[PDB]
RNA sequence: AGCUUUGCGCAGUGGCAGUAUCGUAGCCAAUGAGGUCUAUCCGAGGCGCGAUUAUUGCUAAUU
RNA sequence: AAGGUAAGUAU
């Protein structure tokens, strides 16, 4: 009750602090792994003969 | 103190020399960014309800629920008491 | 749940319908006070901004606002409805009702989902739409 | 009926005992291809 | 008289990368921006916001 | 008892 007019009226808004890269990040894009896991993977199957 | 403008080849006084040179050099698709926003910020349509309105759901809210408001406690849905 | 606008008479649910063109009218039949209504609106408002380019969120009392309770079956405590272009837009959310959404949602992404799915159908000319995410079961385990 | 994963997996114990077999088995062929200077072959080492 | 250095333009050819390029009548900044290493030493832009197919145009198709 | 409706345009 006793909050004055000019008291309600000086209440501050509230801002985000975040920057534009955390608000609105870029969309972030999906890429298939490089071929040299294939050809890790199919190499890991080679097995030596001695 | 007149020094040579290096943009546009006149003279203008030393106390104006910064200003000149970055207001000189102002890009026009400043300006254009600047009109576009001022379109869309005065185009959107308001979302949520003004404050009159909030006010008046929440005393319709409080009346409605004396569960949480009001001294007497009626139902949850109930409104006479 | 009260920030959002809300319509006081059938006319006005009808002129809310029939004023956006190429909106998503999403319309919330129920009751402030109802805690499903009120967990819904929570959603609807948690979201109501990042829809407001294709979606539009209103909120009807179906006691204050009775015009349409025989017409669209509206006794369930919560019940969202969608229109688009002054059609009603079904969606097949897997739960024998085609017609509403009539329990509440706790997932902000999922209702974001729904509305998208609705607006794209819409869009296309579809009175139908399939939902992505199955209401069959709760997914509960 | 469909096979049960049980009965195609090895119980540690017998497994254990097949290691410390095998492994004594390699250990004297190794020391045999050692006396003739030879390295072990794939079949060899095809029942281990 | 040739030769040659630096900076600024204007073009030509060629190479590289598109998780990046710009905009700043927003703010701060050699009266010091910003400092994990080298600190009685380093020395230049930083931040916020906005634009976008992580620069933008035409052209050709389908439409 | 349900979670099993195509959305239509014509007659």
């Amino acid at each position: 009750a006793e909050v004055t007019e000019e008291e309600w009226l000086s209440i501050p808004e509230v801002g985000d602090a975040r920057n534009k890269r955390q608000r609105n990040p870029r969309y972030e894009k999906l890429t298939p792994v490089p071929d040299s896991f294939f050809a890790k993977h199919l190499q890991t199957g080679e097995n030596h003969t001695s | 103190e007149y020094l040579v403008s290096p943009i546009t080849g006149e003279k203008i006084p030393a106390s104006k020399m910064q200003e000149h040179m970055r207001i000189g050099l102002l890009d026009p698709r400043w300006l254009e960014q600047r009109d576009r926003s001022i379109r869309e910020k005065q185009s959107d349509d308001e979302v949520y309800a003004p404050g009159l309105d909030i006010e008046s759901s929440l005393k319709q809210l409080a009346e409605r629920r004396t569960d949480i408001f009001g001294v007497e406690e009626t139902a949850i849905g109930k409104k006479i008491g | 749940s009260y920030m959002l606008p809300h319509l006081h008479n059938g006319w006005q649910v009808d002129q809310a319908i029939l004023s956006e063109e190429d909106r998503v009218v999403v319309i919330r039949f129920g009751h402030d006070w109802d805690p499903t209504c009120m967990k819904m609106d929570e959603v609807l408002y948690s979201i109501a901004e990042k829809v407001k380019n294709f979606a539009v969120i209103y909120l009807v009392d179906i006691t204050e606002v009775p015009d349409f309770n025989k017409m669209y079956e509206l006794y369930d405590p919560c019940t969202v409805m969608f229109f688009f272009r002054n059609k009603h837009i079904m969606i097949d959310l897997g739960t024998g009702n085609n017609n509403k959404i009539n329990w509440a949602m706790e997932d902000k992404q999922e209702m974001v989902d729904i509305i998208e799915t609705v607006y794209r159908g819409a869009r296309k000319g579809r009175g139908l739409v399939v939902s992505p995410k199955d209401y069959s079961t709760k997914y509960r385990y | 009926l469909i096979p049960n994963l049980y009965r195609y997996i090895q119980p540690w114990e017998s497994e254990f005992i097949d290691s410390q077999r095998v492994w004594a088995e390699y250990a004297l062929k190794r020391q045999e291809a050692i006396a003739q200077n030879r390295r072990l072959t794939l079949e060899d080492l095809e029942d281990s």
